C-alpha cells in the first residue's frame, strides 16, 4: 500500500532538474560574474579611504539638554546601500546550492560511501559560510542599534568626552568591517566556485 | 511477583483507530500533500511581493516630527507591506512543524521490538528520524524570528519616538523592515527545500523505513 | 555492613506497586488518553476556521495630537479556556511518564562485564523517557511566558499608546499561543502512543533483562 | 611520611562514624523515608483534584475605562503550607547523597593495573548519585525562584492595575508551583528507591571492587 | 642546561613536598576533628527553623488609615552573620590547601614518555578528584557575595513596594536556604579534607614516584 | 561537467592575482612588518616606566557633607590612531592568504591525503589567529563604550570614590592590552612566516 | 629576498635569546621575588576586619542628610598595585613560550611525530596558564566595577544595611582572591619551568637531531 508514486516522484524530480540546472548555471555564470564585480568594487576609491577622518561625520551636540538632529554617516549609509543586496544575493545562492547538495545524497548504505563523505565534506564548508553569512546580516542592525545608543548617550551626556569618541569609532570600526565583509563575500563565491567545480562527479554521482 | 500485561479487545481497537489514522495520514502526506505544497511554495515565489527588487521599496512612512538645531509624536502604525507578507508565511510555517511531528511519530511506530542483529534498518531509522528532527528545529527557529520582529520594531520605534535627535533608531527600524522580509522570503525557499528533501530522504530509503527487517 | 532483608522488604512493596500500576497504564489508561485526546482535536474549539476569531478586544485610547490612564485589558477569553483543558493534560502525562520511568529504574539489574543487551534495551527505552520528559517540562513553563509576554506587551501597548506594533503584538502572541496549544494537545497524544507501542514490544526485556 | 598516634585516630573516628551513618541510611532511614513520603502523597493538601481551590483572592482595584490605593497583598498560604512540608525532604536528601558520595569515595582502593571492573562499577554508582544530587538541587532553584517570580508578578500587576495578565500570571505561578511541589515528592520517593535499588544490587563491588 | 633555574625549583619543591608531608601527617586530620566539633554545636543544629526569623520593622499600610516611601533600618539577620564569620575563614583554608597540595602533585608529573605512563595516569586521575573540588569550593565564595547581595535587593523591594507581601517572604527564605547551606558547606569541605587525605595517602607511591625511583 | 572559456578566465584573473599576492607577503610584506611591529614596540610610548603618567584629567567636583567637559585619555587615543591600521592590514592579509589556502585544497580521493592533512594543519592555525584578532576591533569600540559609562556613573554620583578608580584602571588596563595586541600581531605575522614557508612544498601541491 | 630573509632572523635571534633568557634568569627571580611578596604582611592579614574601609554613610532613623565622599578601599589598592603587574608580566611571557614552541615546530613529515605530539601538549599546557591568566584580569577589573555598584546602592538605599555589608564582603572576597592569584602565580612559573625542562630534548629537538 505504502510505495514510491511516479506522480509524486515526478513532480518532486521536475524541482530537483530545475534546481541541478540553476546550479550548473552558477557556475557557468553568476559566481564568475560575482567576482569580477566584487574585485571592481574592491579597487573603488569608497572602499579605498587613504585617511581615516574623511569618514568623520557632523556630530553637532552642544558643550556643557535640547538638541538637533544627529543624522547617520553618509560614506557608510552609501557603502551599505551597496552591501547589502551583495549580501542578499550571496545568501539566495548559497541556500539554492545547499539545497541541490542535500537532493543529491543516495539511499544510506552499508559500503560504497566515498561519494557520500566527499557530499558531507562540500556540506560542511556550505553550512560554515552559512554560519558566516547570516552574522553580516545581523551586525547592520546591530551598527544602527549600537551608534543609536551613543549618539543617545552623548547628547543627555554632553560633558563625556568618550560617548562623542565611541560614535567616530563606530563608524571607523563599520567601515572597516564593510571592507572585509565585501572580501569575505568574494571569497565565498570563488571557494564555492572552486570546491563544487573539483568534486562535482563525486557530488553528483556518488556511486556512479 | 510476574508483571504480565494482557490486552481487552476495547484496549487494543482504541489504539487501532489512531495507528491506522496515523498510516493513513503519513502515506496521504507522502503522495499528494507534500508534491501540493512544493507546487504552491513555488507559485508563492513567483508573486511580486516576494520578488520585490530594491529593499527599500518596503519601507513604510515614520511620521515622527525631526527636531531643529538651537511637538509630541502621533500614531505610528506598522509596516503593512510586511504584515502582508507574515500572513502568507505564518502558515506555512506552523503546517510543516505539524507534518514534521506527524512524520516523527510515524517512523517511531515503524521501529520494531530491540532484537540484536539485523539492526541495519534500524539504523537506516534512526539516521532518517534525526533529520527530520534536524528539520522540525530549524521550522522552531522560524517561528522565534517571526514572534522576535514585532516586539523588535516596537521596541525601535519606541525608542526612536522617545529620542527623536537619535535619527539612527529611524534607520534601525527600515534595517529591521529589509532584514525581516529577507527573513521571510528565504523561509519559503527553506519551506520548499525541506519538503523537498524529506520527500527525498524518505522514498530514497522506504524500504528500510517500512520493513527494517526485511518481512515479506 | 551488608544487605538486610527489613529494607529489602519496603523497597519490593514500592516496586510491586509500580509493576501492577504500569500494567493499568498500558492496559486501560493511555489507550483511554489517546481516544480522549483524539476526540479532543476534532472538536470546534480546535479548529477555528478563521483565525479572526481569536482576536480579543485592546480597548487602548488611540492619541489624536492637535486635541495615560487605560481601561481593564482582559485576557483572551478563547485561549484561556483551551488552557484550562490543556493543563490537567499536562499533569497527567507527566505524572505517568514519571511512574514508567520510576518503574524502569528499578528493572535495571547488577552492572556486569557482559550479559548486557537486556540492558541496552532499557537504557534505548529510556532515552525516549528523558527526551519526552524535556519536551512536556517545555510544554509546562511556556504557559506561564505567555501571561508574562502578553501582560508586558499589554502594558508596553497602555504606555505606549502610538506604537501600533505592541498593539499588533498582542494578537500575534494570541495566534501563536493557539497555534502552540493546538500543536501541544497533539504532542500529549504521541506521547502516549509512542510509550505505549516501545514499552509493548520490549516487555520482556524491560521486566527481565537476562531471562 | 609517617603520622602519628593521634592523626590516625582522628580519621579513624570519622570514618568509623561515616560507615556506621552510611549503613543506618540504607538499613533504617531510607525505607522509612519511602513509608513517610508515600504517607505525605495520600495527604490532601497533595491531592488538590481541581486546582482552582489554590487560587488566592488578589485583592487589587479593578480600574474603570476613562485612583484607589492597592492594600495589603498576602502569599499564598496553602502553598506556604505545603512548601513547609517540601523543603525539609529536600534538604534532608541532598545531606544524604553527600554521605553516600562520601563512603563510596573511601570505599576506592588503591590504584592498581588489573582487576579494576569493581573500580569501574564503584565509577558508575558514584556517577548516578552525583545524578540524583544534581536534580535535588535543581529543586531548590525551583522554591527560590518562586519566591522572587510570585513576589514580581504580584508588584507588576499592583503596578500596573489595568493589565490583567500579569493578575492571571500570579495565578498560573502558584499552579505551576504546585504541580511541581507535588512532582518533586514523587521524584524524592523514587530517588531513595533508586538509590536503594543500584546500591543494594551492586553491594558486593562497592564494598569490595577487589575481591578480598 | 640551566643550572640556577634548576636549583630553586628544586627547593620550592622540596619545600612545597615537607608542607605536603605535615598536612597529612599533622593539619588534616586536625580539620576534620573542628570541623566535626562544629557540626554538632547548636549553632548548626537548630530545631526549630523559626529562630532564624530576623526583624524585618517596614510599616504595612491599609487604604483606609492612608485617606485620614520611609523606613526605618532593616539590619542584617545577626544568627546567619555569626556562621558566616566562622564559615569565611573555613573556606580561605581549604582553597590554600588544596592549590598547596595541587601544586606539589603537578611539579611530581614526570617527562612526557611513550610508555610506562600508569603512575601518570593515577596522578591524573587524582588530580581530576583536586579539580572538581576547586570547583565546589570556589563555588562556596562566591555564594556568600550572592546571599547578600539578593537579600539587599529583596529587602529594597520590600521598603519600596510594602503592600508586596512575597518580598517580606522572600527576605525570610534567602535567610532559611542561607543556614541550610551554611550546614551543608560545613559538611562538604570537612568531607573535602577527609578524601583528600584518603585519596592521596592511598595513592601516594606513584603520586610521588610514577616511574619507580 | 561542461567548460566555460569565458567564465573561467574571469575567476582566473581572481585566482591569478590571490597567488601573486602570496608571494608579496611572504616574500617581503611580512617579515617588513616584523620589522615594523619591533621597532615600534622599543618605542617610549609602548614602554612607559610610571603608569602615573598615563592617568588623565577627571575634573569633577567633590562634594561635602553639573561638571566641565571630561576628554579622552589622550596617550592611549595616539596609540589607537597607531593600532587600528595595523589591526586592519594583519586581518586582511590573513584573509587573503586563508583564501589562497583553500583554493589549494584538491580533489577529495579516496588515499594520498597527507598533503590533504597539512593544509587543514596550517588551516587550522589560521583560523585560530582569525579568532583571536577579531576580538581587538570591538575591543576598541568596547573601551570608549566601558569609560563612558563610567565616567558617566562617576558624574552622577560624585560621592562614589569607585567610579572615579575604575575609570583610570580601564585606561591602566587599556594601556597594557594594547601593549600586548602588537605583540600578538608581530606573532600573528612571525607565526605565518614561519609554518607557510616550512610546508610550502604541501600547501601548493599536497600530491607531488 | 637576500633582504627580508636577514629581518627575519633579527627576530628570530632575539626570540630564541628572550625565551632562554626567561627559562635561565627571570623565571627563578619571578619564584623568589613572588615568595618573598607572599611573606609581606599585607598578603598575610590575620583578622579581615581590619580591611574593613569606614563606610560612613549616615544610618536614617525610624519613621535628609547629604553623603559625604565614600573613598575606596586603600589597602585593597595598595595590594592591587602589587598585583596587576605580576598578572601582566605572566600574560607577557605566556604569549613569548607559545611563540618559542610554535617556531620549534618542524616541517609536518610523516612518521617520528612523538616528538610533535610532545610540543603540542606543551603548548596546551602553556595555553591553559594563559586562559587562568586572563581570568585573573577580569576579576581584578570587575573588582572596580562591582564596588561601585555596591557602594552606589548602599549610598542611595540607606535603609538597607545588607548593601553595606556586601560591600566589606566584596573587599574580603577580593583580599583573598587577590592572595590566591600570587599563590597561582608563584606556581604557574614553577611549573612552567618543570614542564619546559623536563621535555626540554623534545621541544627543542623533536625529530631527534
Amino acid at each position: 500500500t505504502l510505495r514510491v508514486h511516479p506522480e509524486a516522484q515526478a513532480k518532486v524530480d521536475v524541482f530537483r532538474e530545475d534546481l541541478c540546472s540553476k546550479t550548473e548555471n552558477l557556475l557557468g555564470s553568476y559566481f564568475p560574474k560575482k567576482i569580477s564585480e566584487l574585485d571592481a568594487f574592491l579597487k573603488e576609491p569608497a572602499l579605498n579611504e587613504a585617511n581615516l577622518s574623511n569618514l568623520k561625520a557632523p556630530l553637532d551636540i552642544p558643550v556643557p539638554p535640547p538638541c538637533g538632529p544627529v543624522n547617520c554617516n553618509e560614506k557608510i549609509v552609501v557603502l551599505l546601500q551597496r552591501l547589502k543586496p551583495e549580501i542578499k544575493d550571496v545568501t539566495e545562492q548559497l541556500n539554492l546550492v545547499t539545497t541541490w547538495l542535500q537532493l543529491q545524497i543516495p539511499r544510506i548504505e552499508d559500503g560504497n560511501n566515498f561519494g557520500v563523505a566527499v557530499q558531507e565534506k562540500v556540506f560542511e564548508l556550505m553550512t560554515n559560510l552559512h554560519t558566516k553569512l547570516e552574522g553580516f546580516h545581523t551586525q547592520i542592525s546591530k551598527y544602527f542599534s549600537e551608534r543609536g545608543d551613543a549618539v543617545a548617550k552623548a547628547a543627555k551626556q554632553p560633558h563625556v568626552g568618550d560617548y562623542r569618541q565611541l560614535v567616530h569609532e563606530l563608524d571607523e570600526a563599520e567601515y572597516q568591517e564593510i571592507r572585509l565583509m565585501v572580501m569575505e563575500i568574494r571569497n565565498a563565491y570563488a571557494v564555492l566556485y572552486d570546491i563544487i567545480l573539483k568534486n562535482f562527479e563525486k557530488l553528483k554521482k556518488p556511486r556512479g | 511477583k510476574p508483571c504480565g500485561v494482557r490486552l481487552s479487545g476495547e484496549a487494543r481497537k482504541q489504539v487501532d483507530v489512531f495507528r491506522q489514522n496515523l498510516f493513513q495520514e503519513a502515506d496521504d502526506f507522502l503522495c499528494t500533500f507534500l508534491p501540493r505544497k512544493i507546487i504552491s511554495l513555488s507559485q508563492l515565489l513567483q508573486e511580486d511581493s516576494l520578488n520585490v527588487a530594491d529593499l527599500s521599496s518596503l519601507r513604510a512612512p515614520l511620521d515622527i516630527p525631526i527636531p531643529d538645531p538651537p511637538p509630541k509624536c502621533g500614531y505610528l502604525p506598522g509596516n503593512e507591506k510586511l504584515l502582508a507578507l507574515l500572513a502568507l508565511v505564518k502558515p506555512e510555517v506552523w503546517t510543516l512543524k505539524e507534518k514534521c511531528i506527524l512524520v516523527i511519530t510515524w517512523i517511531q511506530h515503524l521501529i520494531p521490538k530491540i532484537e540484536d542483529g539485523n539492526d541495519f534498518g534500524v539504523a537506516i531509522q534512526e539516521k532518517v528520524l534525526e533529520r527530520v528532527n534536524a528539520v522540525k528545529t530549524k521550522v522552531e527557529a522560524f517561528q522565534t524570528t517571526i514572534s522576535k520582529y514585532f516586539s523588535e520594531r516596537g521596541d525601535a520605534v519606541a525608542k526612536a519616538s522617545k529620542d527623536t535627535h537619535v535619527m539612527d533608531y529611524r534607520a534601525l527600524v527600515h534595517e529591521r523592515d529589509e532584514a525581516a522580509y529577507g527573513a521571510l522570503r528565504a523561509m519559503v525557499l527553506d519551506l520548499r527545500a525541506f519538503y523537498a528533501e524529506l520527500y527525498h530522504i524518505i522514498s530514497s530509503n522506504l524500504e528500510k523505513i517500512v520493513n527494517p527487517k526485511g518481512e515479506e
